[PDB]
């Protein structure tokens, strides 16, 4: 059992260090796609002042 | 503006205040009885203080764990209260002494642990922290020594160990049939009891001891920290009854109060009222 | 009084104000037939937060010193904003509610208190 | 669709429906009502907004913010303000539901909100009163009754045989409409006084705005207690009609025993869980201003609500909680929400895909 | 009983994980609104000298 | 009927002798219920002297009702 | 006199100096006064600041008293 | 109601389940403070039937046909009084409460509960 602790122990690290990677990486996406769509929405409201 | 049920509020108030009146009623009669059932626990503990007196006068060889002074690391508090709320403001000015008295030790870099009997010192200590070791719940108002001998034996276990050095009592004292005070006192360090009676008069006889003196102290001692433990919880519970009469009779007149000031702004309405009505009938009257 | 106009943190500041205050005056029915120890810790301190925002709301006016006789004083809205943010944050709940009538900014409050 | 979390799940209204809006001054009515006309974006129901009796600067201040959202493209403003005769104020009401009656007739889809009708009422009594006619109760003229009556009764739906007629067959297929929103404002909550009596018998239903729950930060502040709606559950689509139930019955509950809300200490266990899961959906029907939910949205947060996904979340963070979980949704699931938006469907495949993005955003993303 | 020590010290690599991924997506949204004023008044000014 | 409120002036001049008589017994059995009836709820604590006026009290107050149709001589 | 509802809009301007400049809040200490004593009838805390104001209010409040036809200077 | 012209037993039925009712509305505030546990074995019995009472009163609505299944009952007076007389008695009493949902007479619910 001894042996089989340490093997687990690096099963865990590497685990989490996928979640890190692949969370950390969704994150700065949505935040660029939020980026894209709020330009595109004052993109429609500047050309309506200038229609108005 | 639906003057009928500002009635119907003045009656139910006025229901309440008689309702209040009768608690108040009851609760003078069970401090009665509390206070006449304090009495009937004096004889049994001043015997086992004047064996116990004796026994350690006659017999100086040994001192036991009980009666020594070592020195204090950590303390305990068996804090005792009521399960229901509505009788003064007895637990809550308990619980700032003991808090003030925690803090206190705390500087003296000692830390505390707790045993406690009743439903609001158990919420108040279950979201204060600290140290649990024991709770107990629903005592009621006769309670059995069977019901107080946990919380005691666990702190007795824990002083054995070295774990604890002081086990202090927390309850209220009856000082008269409408006031109490908060009391903090210790037990298990035994102060010597009058320890003074039973030298000048003290006479050239000792019992026989069936077992071995030692054995016959401890047991001796074990059950008057129990019986002091009992007697003090009972006390506890004739101050409750004293502070929710109090409670009950300031209810009562604070009722009394509202009742007399609803009764102006009743009268008040209804004038206004009756003068609305009138003007809009002689208004409707002369426009036709 | 919108974020919009004032700012989120003005915004906040007020209708947390507002909301401490409405619910002291709703409290205020019960702590008067029963005692103030039935309520459970939270509505007490929150009364004796409210009791400390209404004195807070008190000043000298530069025009009633007639009356009185204390000078007036001029705060700025800076220094109410930080005074209120720190009475909501619990930051003075070791001050006498005395110390907080007729006075200015944040700061008179202190003195006064240390004066006591 | 109005928008509110409160107002769609509790007092729907339908097409062809007549809501009362009543409460004290200065609690949120016209802000409703603007909300309300907002909301209607995509819907295509065209709306009509009456002003009377209002200062000019608060209606230039409503339009131009009718125009900020891009609202005004199909909403009609008619404004009888403070200043002008009590004719106008009078007339205007009756000259705006022509207006939305147009659209009725045609077989398309309209929306109306007569403000302050007890402005109108006022205009009115004094025209009556310096005609010499006999008063009433509180100087109000006989026919009060008959003047708002007259007047709501016309907001109606109408099926497609009276379109067809009409129209003489150029809109055979469908069918008219033409919803009313009024307005009243109570003096100290007096609903006993004539004209908001008057008012509150002739329409389908009322809702109630109260300032103590104004203050204490409910906003909207709309009362469950005494709002309703005689329509009911036909006005609903599918999903919210199925979820609804939920709220409702915690909303009760927690108002049945709102008299012990501050004695949670001294109380059994089941009272007390009761009490935690009411102040937590009372928490959950606060909204901001301007900013209204589409159906998915409202029937997200509603079933996370339900299932208990909310009961481990300290009171002070659902809001956040809430809005942190409609953006991920927004974000992750754009498909599911557009699914539920377009139709308003609910089988066991969309009720799937909502827990499990629950169970997700709970699991990852830590709002 | 160490190894599930470990496995505990990992749990707070994700607690990490999600609030900088919170902190990313908070403080590069901001700068979406940010820009969403920005073609506002760059509309708004326009309107000046076009209305000129 | 209410027994607290109610009221004849004529009084005691307006009864047979037997029923003048009698009606002591009823009238103080009736406030003394009026007067505690608070406690009729509790019935837990009261002491020897207070539930015996409850006893008759209550006892009194069952034997008033009465049907319809159904006069006593 | 209620101390809480009296005023007199002229002020210290009505008064010689000495009654002007020694009579300072004295009103408003009595108007606080009653509000803290009538809010604090059953406080059991009593801090030494509310201690000291009601035993000031108390003093203040027996110090005006005179009989009819006792005109002071 | 009266017993001259509804007869005895359906006067006697109808003031005692009013009787249950009543104490049951009554009841309201100790049950939800302390629970159902710490009342006395009488005014149990009290509150089992009046929420079987409460439950027997459901009725299903023939002219619905939705939802329901187009269920006229249009139950006789007489099953109903020898049902409430029943349940008041206590024969009854060991049915769980909601069989008595959303039926007709008494058959139908043991017809219900046997069912389950
Ligand atoms: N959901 C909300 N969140 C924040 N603020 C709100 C919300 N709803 C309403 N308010 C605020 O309530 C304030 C006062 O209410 P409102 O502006 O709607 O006037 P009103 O109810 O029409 O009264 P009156 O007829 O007397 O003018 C508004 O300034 C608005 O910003
Ligand atoms: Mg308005």
């Amino acid at each position: 059992d001894l042996a089989d602790a340490q093997a687990q122990v690096k099963q865990e690290l590497d685990a989490a260090k996928a979640q890190a990677a692949q969370l950390i990486e969704q994150a700065n996406r949505r935040a660029a796609q939020l980026i894209e769509e709020a330009r595109t929405q004052a993109a429609a409201e500047g050309e309506r002042i200038r229609q108005q | 503006a639906n003057l009928k049920e500002i009635r119907a509020k003045v009656a139910s108030i006025k229901s309440t205040q008689k309702i209040t009146r009768a608690m108040q009623m009851v609760a003078a009669s069970k401090m009665r009885r509390a206070q006449e059932r304090m009495a009937q626990g004096r004889p049994y503990a001043d015997n086992m203080r004047r064996v116990i007196a004796h026994l350690v006068q006659a017999n100086p060889e040994y001192k036991h764990r009980y009666m020594v002074d070592r020195p204090v690391k950590r303390v305990g508090y068996i804090i005792v209260s009521s399960d229901r709320g509505l009788a003064g403001g007895l637990n809550i000015n308990l619980f700032k002494k003991v808090v003030q008295h925690v803090k206190a030790q705390q500087e003296q870099s000692i830390e505390v642990q707790f045993a406690l009997i009743g439903q609001k010192a158990v919420s108040f200590f279950k979201n204060y922290g600290g140290k649990v070791l024991g709770a107990t719940t629903q005592i009621g108002d006769a309670p059995s020594l069977e019901q107080l001998t946990g919380s005691v034996q666990v702190m007795l276990d824990a002083f054995d160990k070295g774990e604890l050095d002081r086990i202090y009592l927390v309850s209220n004292g009856f000082v008269n049939a409408m006031t109490q005070k908060p009391k903090v006192e210790q037990l298990v360090p035994l102060a010597p009891a009058e320890e003074g009676d039973d030298l000048n008069r003290t006479y050239g006889w000792d019992y026989i001891y069936e077992p071995e003196a030692e054995e016959l102290l401890n047991g001796l001692l074990v059950r008057y920290i129990e019986s002091m433990v009992y007697q003090g919880v009972i006390e506890n519970v004739a101050c409750e009854q004293s502070a929710r009469m109090v409670a009950m009779k300031a209810a009562t007149d604070n009722a009394g109060q509202l009742i007399k000031d609803l009764q102006l702004i009743y009268n008040k309405l209804r004038q206004a009222a009756i003068t609305q009505e009138i003007s809009e009938i002689v208004g409707g009257a002369a426009a036709v | 009084l919108d974020p919009l106009v004032v700012g989120q943190e003005h915004y906040e500041i007020a209708r947390a104000v507002q909301n401490v205050l409405q619910r002291y005056k709703e409290l205020k029915d019960i702590i008067a037939i029963l005692g103030m120890d039935e309520l459970a810790e939270e509505d007490k301190l929150v009364v004796y937060r409210a009791r400390k925002i209404q004195r807070f709301f008190s000043q000298p006016f530069h025009v009633a010193e007639v009356f009185t006789g204390a000078p007036g004083k001029l705060v700025p809205l800076k220094e109410t904003i930080r005074g209120f943010k720190g009475l909501l944050a619990g930051e003075y709940d070791h001050i006498p509610e005395q110390a907080f009538y007729m006075v200015g900014g944040i700061d008179e409050v202190i003195a006064k208190a240390e004066k006591l | 669709q109005t928008g509110y979390k409160s107002v769609d799940t509790m007092i729907p209204v339908g097409r062809g429906q007549r809501e009362l809006i009543i409460g004290d001054r200065q609690t949120g009515k016209t802000a409703m009502a603007i909300d309300a006309i907002i909301a209607q974006k995509n819907s295509g129901i065209k709306c009509v907004y009456v002003a009377i009796g209002q200062k000019q600067s608060t209606i230039a201040n409503v339009v131009r913010k009718l125009e900020e959202t891009g609202a005004m493209a199909y909403t009609t403003v008619v404004a009888a303000a403070a200043a002008d005769p009590a004719a106008m104020q009078y007339l205007a009401p009756y000259s705006g539901c022509t207006m939305g009656e147009y659209f009725r007739d045609r077989g398309e889809d309209a929306l109306i909100i007569y403000d302050d009708l007890s402005k109108q009422a006022v205009a009115y009594r004094q025209i009556s009163l310096l005609l010499r006619r006999p008063p009433g109760r509180e100087a109000y003229p006989g026919d009060v009754f008959y003047l708002h009556s007259r007047l709501l009764e016309r907001a109606s739906r109408v099926s497609a045989e009276y379109v067809e007629k009409f129209t003489n067959g150029a809109v055979t297929g469908k069918t008219g409409s033409l919803t009313a929103l009024p307005i009243i404002e109570t003096q100290a909550g007096d609903v006993s006084a004539f004209v908001p009596t008057n008012v509150i018998s002739i329409t389908d239903g009322q809702i109630f705005l109260e300032t103590s729950l104004f203050n204490a930060g409910i906003r909207p502040a709309v009362n469950a207690g005494i709002s309703v709606s005689r329509v009911g559950g036909s006005a609903q689509t599918k999903i919210i009609k199925k979820l609804s139930g939920g709220i409702r019955t915690a909303l009760a509950q927690y108002r049945e025993l709102a008299a012990f809300a501050q004695f949670a200490s001294d109380l059994d266990e089941a009272t007390r869980k009761q009490l935690e899961h009411g102040q937590r959906v009372t928490e959950l029907m606060k909204q901001k201003q301007y900013a209204p939910y589409s159906i998915a949205d409202q029937a997200v947060s509603v079933y996370a609500s339900n299932e208990g996904y909310m009961a481990d979340v300290e009171v002070k963070k659902i809001v956040d909680f809430d809005a942190a979980l409609i953006a991920y949704f927004r974000s992750e699931y754009a498909p599911l929400m557009k699914q539920i938006d377009e139709t308003g469907d609910y089988n066991k495949d969309i009720e799937a895909a909502i827990k499990a993005g629950i169970e997700s955003f709970k699991a990852t993303q830590t709002y």
